[PDB]
């Protein structure tokens, strides 16, 4: 859902 | 001496991974951002849900408070930042200029400026009042993971998957320093210390380091946690003992003695990577937030 949680 | 953090509250409500948590400078509130495109506001002492703030078109990777606890800024995959008035929930300004996901953000201490970092490999500096971009810094050669102003706002520190931490003169946009150690792993987080003397940097080789910015040298390293993949926040805890706090990819919160580098506590409870932690500005309280398999925020309190 977002770049940070995708890693 | 060691702290005694204990789980006080678990905060449910985000419908996807939580991406960041931050305590308001006045100590009243916790703000959280999430892949679910939402910002949620919670009571800092009781964990009680306050309100949801919405408007972003895609997930949010970061959120940050203004110095007076009145404003928030959020950074989103929709390639914008938004400035919010917390009390009214209104989106005051949408900051457009980055050409790729906005990953990280912060107000300067004066909160007249916002700094942002993006997958477009740049750092942008924005005027809060007008929403206008003042400078674009060609900062890095890979996505920018973190951006932070020092105590008087004269400097910006940035970090990047390119393995560098850079320090920028806010007024001139000039690169004043590039910091890197003996290896080149992606730098996943950075921030100035409270007194502005140091820079705490996380790298994707399971390492936190405290840098003397002026001397340009690594002073302390903190290890023992797992961090090879996600851009995990780290904090200076200053209300009781002087600790370093960080989430970990083993689902734990790690607390180190800043001076001795010893692990002094590990907090268990989350069921996914702890992506983000925050330290309350006056009470010994830690907020932790976890990724998609967990979706919760936890509040821990210590008699330090």
């Amino acid at each position: 859902g977002c770049a940070r949680s995708e890693g | 001496v060691k702290p005694n953090y204990a789980l006080k509250f678990t905060l449910a409500g985000h419908t996807k991974a939580v991406s960041s948590v931050k305590f308001s400078p006045n100590g009243e509130w916790l703000a959280s951002s999430s892949a679910d495109k939402l910002i949620k506001i919670w009571g800092a002492y009781d964990g009680k849900f306050e309100k949801t703030i919405s408007g972003h078109k895609l997930g949010i990777s970061d959120v940050a408070w203004s110095s007076d606890s009145n404003l928030l800024v959020s950074a989103s995959d929709d390639k914008t930042l938004k400035i919010w008035d917390v009390s009214s929930g209104k989106c005051l300004k949408t900051l457009k200029g980055h050409s790729n996901y906005v990953f990280c953000c912060n107000f300067n201490p004066q909160s007249n400026l916002i700094v942002s970092g993006s997958f477009d490999e740049s750092v942008r500096i924005w005027d809060v009042k007008t929403g206008k971009c003042l400078k674009t810094l060609p900062a890095h050669s890979d996505p920018v993971s973190a951006v932070h102003f020092n105590r008087d706002g004269s400097l910006i520190v940035s970090s990047s998957y390119d393995g560098l931490c850079r320090i920028w003169d806010t007024a001139s946009g000039q690169c004043l320093k590039t910091l890197i150690d003996d290896d080149n792993p992606p730098v996943s987080f950075v921030k100035f210390s409270p007194n502005g003397k140091y820079i705490l940097a996380a790298t994707l080789d399971n390492t936190l380091k405290l840098w003397d910015y002026s001397k340009g040298k690594c002073l302390k390293t903190y290890t023992g946690h797992k961090n090879e993949k996600y851009c995990i926040f780290a904090n200076f805890s200053v209300t009781g003992g002087k600790w370093i706090v960080s989430g970990s990819e083993d689902n734990l919160v790690y607390i180190w003695n800043l001076q001795t580098k010893e692990i002094v506590q590990k907090l268990q409870g989350h069921t996914d990577v702890v992506i983000s932690t925050a330290c309350h500005p006056t009470e010994n309280i830690i907020a932790s937030a976890a990724l998609e398999n967990d979706k919760t925020i936890k509040l821990w309190k210590s008699d330090c």
